[PDB]
RNA sequence: CUAAGAAAUUCACGGCGGGCUUGAUGUCCGCGUCUACCUGGUUCACUGCCGUGUAGGCAG
């Protein structure tokens, strides 16, 4: 789980940075979560007082959305939901979300 | 083995016509012994006018575009070749088969020596880049830099001075300078785990190198064996067989002031993690040990796990 | 004997979407073409008020809490200042034939359910369900929020079968208590109408017009529709008030849960206010799970005892059983 | 629609932790519904056979 | 004994929007059907209107009521934490009434702090207030905001009377409905001031108006309890609340002037704080808002 | 001081002719979405005469 999450983070970082220009535009609903994590550095012609919208945009919306998408697509045991395997999987999913947030929260800093 | 004071860097070394044979029984990536040889050649053409030494080397392998083709819809892959000049009679040449690939890779160098405070950081990084730009790398050339302009700087840091969170800040600078790369370190740990779990039959390491890079299929207790990482069989040095001859004894040598030994090359096991798995970036270095009497030459990755 | 795989029923007491209109004084004797309350939008400066971590050692949050604030859009449906009556108008029908299942599977379970609910209906009538439904219509419990702080919540329920009105009901919801299961005269006449509609001896069309007296342009609150991850902050991300064509409106499933209180035998304290009838009787308004399956106040235990195992519960539990056999719902495994 | 877990839940696992985890943050979804306009009361259905 | 998940507390003192209309000097005894403010345009597009060249007194027209009932949270989960909160609120209700908060809200309704920029320019800021339970007058009031100060806590006999009638509306056993009609003498050919959207102004049906959340934050201007420099007096009341036009954080979490430390010690540990901190607690519980993480 | 050091695959071509995809079908029930928030913004180093020069005694 954490291995696939870290590999997906590295591959999404290496693949989302193909173009050198992107900003707020139409169809940018992913940009509320991946405007700094799953997206490269933006253009350099705007006002200089904008370093707090990407420097402060941590991996809590994008990384939290990735953890919620993982917990909504993949799941745990439903008849054994008090056992330790589902608890270890939930701790692994929380650690994967926190690691993705710590790795992608500095998309402006 | 000396713990470095710096992590010098060369962020995108696009090479062309690299030697993707590397062994008599692998074919993918140029051997890490070639990379340690390149770092030692940089140390010999830089670290004599700077009073430093260079031993560590990182591998990230951003993209790997090979030069292969498959024949007639089969699931094997032949190599494509180069023609050769004609003989005296001018008929055709004895074409021998050698592979060829295209790469780029960054190098995380390690400056062990004391010449870090007698020179500023950008000066030593700039002249190491100016020397590394004119050197064949693994049987292939290094491409220079055009007017795309962005990774033209060559960073450096200082391991000796700083706090824990400041070293994490330098790590967050470096591992975002290397975002799409895939690291490479060799494992004796997993390979001895596979010895001591297959150990009932036979301790032969070749059958379990062959039985580890595999999509294995078994029956009921469809099923394919899984793994957290991406594994590779790489040559991990040399396993010299001959008694060491005196320099003038062996005919047709390279030079007659250093001795020769005849060698079959070893095989270990390597893997491919992202650089964001393992924390400290002194763990991604290829030191190489050597010993005179024991004919065992080896390209280890120490201090790792 | 066991249940079937899929049971289902239909939405008896089926309401509609409300039409919140308003207007000037004394025309509510014959309020016909008054203008309505719409969904109009306005900006707001979001300075944060949410809870923050203790021992705030970092002044970076001290800066970025205020130095970089938020700017978003919240739509507010104020009434016009020339108008005072939130005329919440909707309609409500009653199918009847409640124990007749919409899509059952097992015939023997269907036979025992039909004869058991018919045993109820012709033994002890729908007058208790009728009195509590006419009380929930008599006040404005269907208005989940707009009842608090009013002058005269003046209901006018009317009965229409052909294209004319019949009579004029004139109430309050302050003289009528919020929680009283009393029995008046004209409220029991309208409850007799609801009893005739519910038990299957006819058909009824009840429209309900509550004159909520809230104020001369005072803020009201229709329901909020959802939003997804394809829209930014600018573009009405926080609140979007539910609407019909150039008017604000109230949902049908929301009124249709706020007209179905029969269950005032949940175990903790009925004196703390009644609830809304569901199997596994739960109130997300207070998030707490009354009627645990650990206990025997689970409705599925009640129906599986009053049909399958042939052990009848208390009469008040049976009023609850037919309350959520008459609200509808998916059932079965 | 803001729902609530209301089918026959299997009572081999009835824990207040997961039951209140359902009831605190329930499922919530978009459902489309056809209604009449305000003035009209009929329903003209027209097809051809 | 721990914290509940989601805490909902609805907005008591729930305001409405503020209409604008223009009248003249010495023609203001019949302030009932004055001509309103229409949206003009002159040459971004600055579509900001002015007062006409004849009328000068801007009748600002808005109302206000009190919901009441702050003893019950609008959303909670726990039973024992709710019993502790109910007995603590009942302890306050048996302790003291709504006199101090009504007089401070009278201090808000005595000056012209609700007009943020419309106060400057006017000559005699007169506040006409009627009494409404139905569509007629029952009792009238006339003020002047130049004889009444801005920062100083003073409660005159007329202000005590109006604050006592508001507190009679506030106690939860009697309903009051009091509007405010103000006269901003802006001039003959000078700017009107609606609220601004995200120029991006605001307007209503055949008139112009000002938003309601600005009134709702202006009338709760109580906060003189920030430790740096209280030479500015009352500012806006929120948990972590301050003024956002200066850029300075008031009621720091480094001191004990935060609502959250007070609530934790006041409900959980039974380390009950003092009276004025309870006044701040009940002020930012009577403003409404979300609570709980 | 690198399984190091080296390397001309070139030449040319007609894919093309033909075709019936087809018949039938019930998506069925049901739900609590809410409490919230200042724009007068620091509005992107601003308008009207006798001098297409760093000149303007302002019902701004």
């Amino acid at each position: 789980v954490a291995q696939i999450c870290d590999e997906a983070l590295q591959y999404a970082a290496r693949l989302r940075e193909l173009e050198p220009g992107w900003s707020a535009t139409p169809g940018c609903q992913l940009h509320d979560a991946e405007q700094l994590w799953l997206d490269p550095l933006r253009a350099q012609t705007d006002e200089t007082f904008l370093q707090r919208r990407l420097r402060g945009d941590w991996p809590a919306e994008v990384g939290n959305r990735f953890a919620n998408w993982l917990n909504r697509a993949v799941s745990s045991d439903s008849q054994i939901l008090g056992s330790p395997e589902a608890a270890q999987w939930s701790q692994e999913l929380s650690k994967e979300l926190t690691m993705f947030k710590e790795i992608l929260e500095d998309e402006r800093d | 083995v000396t713990d470095p004071e710096a992590l010098l860097l060369l962020p995108r070394l696009s090479i062309q016509n690299a030697n993707a044979i590397s062994s008599p029984l692998t074919w993918g990536f140029p051997s890490p012994g070639a990379f340690t040889g390149f770092v030692h050649a940089l140390q010999r053409r830089v670290g004599i006018s700077l009073d430093i030494e260079l031993d560590g080397v990182g591998i990230v392998c951003h993209r790997f575009e090979a030069q292969i083709s498959q024949p007639a819809g089969k699931r094997t892959k032949v190599f494509n070749l180069t023609r050769n000049p004609l003989n005296r009679d001018g008929s055709t040449a004895a074409i021998v088969e050698e592979g060829r690939a295209h790469l780029e890779v960054s190098l995380l160098l390690g400056v062990h020596g004391d010449g870090l405070d007698d020179h500023p950081a950008q000066e030593i990084a700039r002249q190491v880049q100016e020397q590394a730009g004119a050197m064949r790398l693994a049987g292939g050339s290094i491409l220079p830099w055009c007017n795309e302009r962005f990774p033209a700087p060559n960073a450096e840091l200082l391991m000796l001075g700083g706090s824990d969170e400041q070293r994490r800040k330098n790590q967050r600078r470096l591992t975002r300078r290397l975002l799409p790369g895939f690291a490479l370190v060799s494992r004796e740990a997993l390979l001895q785990q596979h010895l001591e779990t297959l150990r009932t039959t036979l301790p032969e390491a070749t059958t379990l190198d062959a039985l580890l890079d595999l999509c294995r299929i078994n029956f009921e207790p469809w099923q394919v064996r899984d793994k957290p990482g991406w594994l590779v069989p790489i040559p991990a040095g040399y396993n010299a067989l001959s008694p060491l001859y005196l320099p003038g004894e062996v005919r047709n040598a390279r030079d007659r002031e250093t001795p020769l030994r005849f060698v079959e090359n070893l095989f270990g096991l390597g893997e491919w993690l992202s650089p964001h798995r393992v924390a400290a970036l002194s763990d991604l270095l290829w030191y190489h040990h050597a010993e005179p009497d024991k004919g065992l030459y080896r390209w280890s990755t120490p201090r790792f796990v | 004997l066991s249940t079937a795989s899929v049971l289902a029923f239909e939405r008896k007491l089926d309401p509609s979407d409300a039409l919140m209109s308003a207007g000037a004084w004394a025309q509510r004797d014959a309020s016909q073409e008054w203008p309505a309350v719409t969904v109009r939008e306005k900006s707001v400066r979001g300075t944060i008020s949410n809870r923050l971590k203790t021992k705030d050692r970092d002044p970076a949050k001290l800066d970025a809490s205020i130095q970089s604030p938020n700017l978003q859009t919240v739509d507010v449906a104020n009434l016009p200042s020339d108008a005072d009556t939130l005329k919440v108008r909707f309609t409500l029908r009653v199918l009847g034939g409640a124990g007749t299942p919409s899509a059952c599977n097992d015939a023997a379970y269907r036979d025992k359910l039909l004869q058991t609910v018919a045993t109820y209906v012709n033994d002890q009538g729908f007058a208790e369900l009728a009195r509590r439904y006419a009380h929930n219509l008599a006040n404005a419990r269907f208005l989940w929020r707009n009842r608090v702080g009013a002058e005269a919540v003046e209901v006018r329920i009317n009965h229409i079968r052909q294209g004319e009105v019949a009579r004029a009901w004139r109430f309050d919801a302050l003289a009528i208590g919020l929680r009283d299961f009393k029995a008046d005269a004209e409220l029991d006449a309208l409850a007799e109408l609801i009893a005739s509609g519910l038990s299957g001896s006819g058909h009824v069309l009840l429209e309900v017009v509550a004159f909520a007296r809230i104020g001369d342009g005072q803020e009201v609150f229709p329901s909020q529709e959802l939003i997804l991850d394809k829209g930014d902050k600018k573009g009405q991300k926080s609140k979007t008030l539910y609407s019909v064509r150039d008017a604000a409106a109230i949902h049908s499933q929301k009124i249709g849960n706020a007209l179905r209180t029969i269950d005032t035998w949940y175990p903790d304290e009925d004196g703390l206010g009644p609830i809304a009838v569901e199997p596994y009787g739960s109130v997300t308004s207070q998030g707490k799970a009354y009627r645990q399956p650990k206990q025997k106040l689970d409705f599925y235990t009640l129906l599986d005892n009053w049909v399958l195992r042939d052990e009848a519960p208390a009469v008040e539990q049976q009023h609850y059983v037919i309350a959520n056999l008459i609200r509808g719902g998916v059932f079965g495994e």
